RNA sequence: AGCGUGUGCCUACCCUACGCCGGCAGGCGCGGGUAACCCGUUGAACCCCAUUCGUGAUGGGGAUCGGGGAUUGCAAUUAUUC
RNA sequence: AGGAGUGGAGCCUGCGGCUUAAUUUGACUCAACACGGGAAACCUCACCCGGCCCGGACACGGACAGGAUUGACAGAUUGAU
C-alpha cells in the first residue's frame, strides 16, 4: 500500500523506493528520493502533511511517526529514476530516438 | 426511499458481500490467509509483499 | 364422491386448530418456513395478503391480488381465494382447492412451451 | 409387532395418514393415485411427468439421447 | 445533494482541524469512523467534498480505495472566510 | 521468570545473526542461556494461474514464503531485557516477548 | 430522449402565500388566538404547527396521528 | 500415513476432543488453540484374516421414481445438500 | 515393444444447433470446449418483464428568505409499512 501510494506521490521528484523500518512506539521511515529539495515542499510542509495523511487513513497514534527523505547516491544505476526519467523526457515534445541515446549513453556512463 | 433501500438487501454473504481491495471487482478474490485480492493483481504484486518463486 | 381428508384430518377442524399442530400434521421442510422465527422479513407483503384474502369479499368468487413473489406456504385460511402471480412477465390468474394445503406456491409455471 | 415406523416404504400418506407398509399391487395403485393427484394439481411435477422429462431437476442437453427419437 | 447544515460545518471544523482529510470509496456505509461523533452520511460527505474539487479549491488523489486531500492557499482562504475568523488562525501542517 | 522471547523473520541468515549476537553478550554479561530453539518453518503456498484471460496451455505458479521461529529461554531480570530491546533494532526481527 | 409508454409528473410544492397570517388569528387588541394543534411529543414542542385537516390531524416530524 | 488449515477489517461465518437424546443425519449446558501446546499418536483408505454369497444381469451396477426426518440463509420451487 | 485407456453403457460439465420475453457473452486444429480461476437459488449479472431516490459537479442567464426547499400518517393499481 504505502510503495504504491509514495510511487504515486513522489513521482513528480524522481521516487526511488522506500524502506520501512519498525521500532516500539517510534517508526522510522526513509523515503529513497532523488529530489530533495521539491520533496520537502516549504521547510517541511510536505512531511507534516504526508504525515497527517498517514494517521488519518491507515490509522495510528499522532506524533509517532516521522517521514524522512534523502538524497540517493549513484542515481545512475537505479532503472527507475532512468525510467521516471525517460518518461519526463518523452512526455513533452522530444524524439524517441535522441531521448533514447541519451538515456543509454547516460546509464552506460553511470558505470553499468 | 431510497436511503431505506440502501440498507435493504443483506450484504451480508455471497458475493457482494466482499470484493477486491485493489481494482473493486468479485472475480478472483484470493481469500486465503485474509488476502481479498484477485489474481491478477496479486500476480503483479506478488514480489512486493513477499511471495517469490523459489521453486 | 370421496369426501377428502388431508393426510388423517378433514377442512373444519384442520382450519379449527393453529401452527403448533398444522407444523406436526404436515412435513418437515415447510416446518422450517415457520419455525425459525416469526416471519416479518419480508413477510409484510405476506401479512398484507393475508389480511387481503380475510377481507369479506361478496358472495361470489372473491378479488384478485397481483404480487411480485412466488414464495408464499399456502396455509388453509386463504384457500377458495384468487390471486395473480408474476410469472416472470404477467400476473398469471391461479385456481386452487383445498388439496393445496401443506405446499409451495410457485410450482404453476411453464417454463418457456411444451416442445 | 414392535417394528418402528421409520422402516416403512410410505409414511403419512396424503389420503389416511396412517403408517403402513404396502404390497406391490397396493404400490401400484397408490402411485397412480399420487400421480393423478398431481395431475388435477397442475403441479411441477405433475406436469413434467405428464410430458415424461427428469422431474428431480437434472439436465437435458446431454442426458436423454435414448427416449424420443 | 441536500445538505444539511451542521454536517457542512462539522466536515469544515474536522478537515480545518489538520491540513489534510481522508475517506473511503464506499457509498454503501453512512457511517464515517473517523468522525464517530456524528451520524455523517460519508457519500454526501465525500461528494461535497468533490465538488469542492470541481470549483477548484484543493488538490486530489486517489489509489485503491481511499481518497487523499490536500490544502491549497486560495483553499486556506475559502476555508478562512466560510469560517469568519482572522487569518491568524493557521492548520496543524503549517507550524514547525 | 523464565523469559522466554519469540523471534520471527522471513531471513535465515538475519535471525541467526540476530540469535548470535544475542548469545554473545548474554554470555559476556556472564548469565544462565538456553539453546537457541529452532521452530518448524511455516510455508505458504499460494498456486494461481498465470493467464489474466482464459486461453492458452494451463500454466500454473508457485508462490512460497518461508518463515522461520527462532527463540531463547533466560532466568534474567527484565531491565537487562528492555536494555537489550534499546539496542540493535532491525526491520527484520520482530520481536516478541512472554514472560514465565 | 422520449419513450413508448407515458410517465407521470413529479409532485411540486405549491407556493405557501402568507404562511404566519395562517398561523394565527388577528383579533382586535394584542391577545392572539390559535385555531390549529401543538404537538404534545418530547422531541418537537409546540412550535410545530399540525396541518389544518378534518378527519384526523398529522405530526411534522413525528410521522405520528392522533384522532378524534 | 504424509502434506496442509484453523477464531478474522466493512467480516458474524474457524478446527473442534470430552458427556447425553435418537436407527440416522442431527439438537443444548459443558474446554483448548490465535497454534511442534488443542483437534492429533491426525487409529484414512487400499491391505490382512473368518464366514455369507456360487456364473445366475445373479448378493455387481444404483440409472428413474414416492414418502418421511434434518443444519445452512430472508428465501430451497426446476428437490442447495444429507 | 508394452501398460492404462478414451471413443460403445449410465451420470455431471462447456460448445454448437432448436426452442425461449430472455435462455448475455469471450475463445473454434496443435495453440477454444471442468478454459476466464465462471461448482450461476437473492447480490453474483453484464439478458427480458416492470417502477423507484437520482449517484446531471461547476460557470452563465432565469426561479427565491413576502418562503426556492425537504421528509409524509388514514385509503387505490402497484411491491413493500
Ligand atoms: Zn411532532
Amino acid at each position: 500500500e504505502l510503495n504504491e501510494f509514495l510511487t504515486r506521490e513522489l513521482a513528480e521528484d524522481g521516487y526511488s523506493g522506500v524502506e520501512v523500518r519498525v521500532t516500539p512506539t517510534r517508526t522510522e521511515i526513509i523515503i529513497l528520493a532523488t529530489r530533495t529539495q521539491n520533496v520537502l515542499g516549504e521547510k517541511g510542509r510536505r512531511i507534516r502533511e504526508l504525515t497527517a495523511v498517514v494517521q488519518k487513513r491507515f490509522g495510528f497514534p499522532e506524533g509517532s511517526v516521522e517521514l524522512y527523505a534523502e538524497k540517493v547516491a549513484t542515481r545512475g544505476l537505479c532503472a527507475i529514476a532512468q525510467a521516471e526519467s525517460l518518461r519526463y523526457k518523452l512526455l513533452g515534445g522530444l524524439a524517441v530516438r535522441r531521448a533514447c541515446y541519451g538515456v543509454l549513453r547516460f546509464i552506460m556512463e553511470s558505470g553499468a | 426511499g431510497h436511503q431505506q433501500l440502501y440498507w435493504s438487501h443483506p450484504r451480508k454473504f455471497g458475493q457482494g458481500s466482499r470484493s477486491c481491495r485493489v481494482c473493486s471487482n468479485r472475480h478472483g478474490l484470493i481469500r486465503k490467509y485474509g488476502l481479498n485480492m484477485c489474481r491478477q493483481c496479486f500476480r503483479q504484486y506478488a514480489k512486493d509483499i513477499g511471495f517469490i518463486k523459489l521453486d | 364422491f370421496r369426501k377428502f381428508t388431508y393426510r388423517g384430518v378433514d377442512l373444519d377442524q384442520l382450519l379449527d386448530m393453529s401452527y403448533e399442530q398444522l407444523m406436526q400434521l404436515y412435513s418437515a421442510r415447510q416446518r422450517r418456513r415457520l419455525s425459525r422465527g416469526l416471519r416479518r422479513k419480508q413477510h409484510s407483503l405476506l401479512k398484507r395478503l393475508r389480511k387481503a384474502k380475510k377481507e369479506a369479499p361478496p358472495m361470489e368468487k372473491p378479488e384478485v391480488v397481483k404480487t411480485h413473489l412466488r414464495d408464499m406456504i399456502i396455509l388453509p385460511e386463504m384457500v377458495g381465494s384468487m390471486v395473480g402471480v408474476y410469472n416472470g412477465k404477467t400476473f398469471n390468474q391461479v385456481e386452487i382447492k383445498p388439496e393445496m394445503i401443506g405446499h409451495y406456491l410457485g410450482e404453476f409455471s411453464i417454463t418457456y412451451k411444451p416442445v | 409387532y414392535k417394528i418402528p415406523d421409520w422402516f416403512l416404504n410410505r409414511q403419512k400418506d396424503v389420503k389416511d395418514g396412517k403408517y403402513s407398509q404396502v404390497l406391490a399391487n397396493g404400490l401400484d395403485n397408490k402411485l397412480r393415485e399420487d400421480l393423478e393427484r398431481l395431475k388435477k394439481i397442475r403441479a411441477h411435477r405433475g406436469l413434467r411427468h405428464f410430458w415424461g422429462l427428469r422431474v428431480r431437476g437434472q439436465h437435458t442437453k446431454t442426458t436423454g439421447r435414448r427416449g424420443r427419437t | 445533494m441536500l445538505m444539511p447544515k451542521k454536517n457542512r460545518i462539522a466536515i469544515y471544523e474536522l478537515l480545518f482541524k489538520e491540513g489534510v482529510m481522508v475517506a473511503k470509496k464506499d457509498v454503501h456505509m453512512p457511517k464515517h469512523p473517523e468522525l464517530a461523533d456524528k451520524n455523517v452520511p460519508n457519500l454526501h460527505v465525500m461528494k461535497a467534498m468533490q465538488s469542492l474539487k470541481s470549483r477548484g479549491y484543493v488538490k486530489e488523489q486517489f489509489a485503491w480505495r481511499h481518497f487523499y486531500w490536500y490544502l491549497t492557499n486560495e483553499g486556506i482562504q475559502y476555508l478562512r472566510d466560510y469560517l469568519h475568523l482572522p487569518p491568524e488562525i493557521v492548520p496543524a501542517t503549517l507550524r514547525r | 521468570h523464565r523469559i522466554r522471547i519469540t523471534l520471527t523473520s522471513r531471513n535465515v541468515k538475519s535471525l541467526e545473526k540476530v540469535c548470535a549476537d544475542l548469545i554473545r553478550g548474554a554470555k559476556e554479561k556472564n548469565l544462565k542461556v538456553k539453546g537457541p530453539v529452532r521452530m518448524p518453518t511455516k510455508t505458504l503456498r499460494i498456486t494461481t494461474r498465470k493467464t489474466p484471460c482464459g486461453e492458452g496451455s494451463k500454466t500454473w505458479d508457485r508462490f512460497q514464503m518461508r518463515i522461520h521461529k527462532r527463540l531463547i529461554d533466560l532466568h534474567s531480570p527484565s531491565e537487562i531485557v528492555k536494555q537489550i530491546t534499546s539496542i540493535s533494532i532491525e526491520p527484520g526481527v520482530e520481536v516478541e516477548v512472554t514472560i514465565a | 430522449k422520449s419513450y413508448t409508454t407515458p410517465k407521470k409528473n413529479k409532485h411540486k410544492r405549491k407556493k405557501v402565500k402568507l404562511a404566519v397570517l395562517k398561523y394565527y388569528k388577528v383579533d382586535e387588541n394584542g391577545k392572539i388566538s390559535r385555531l390549529r394543534r401543538e404537538c404534545p411529543s418530547d422531541e418537537c414542542g409546540a412550535g410545530v404547527f399540525m396541518a389544518s385537516h378534518f378527519d384526523r390531524h398529522y405530526c411534522g416530524k413525528c410521522c405520528l396521528t392522533y384522532c378524534f
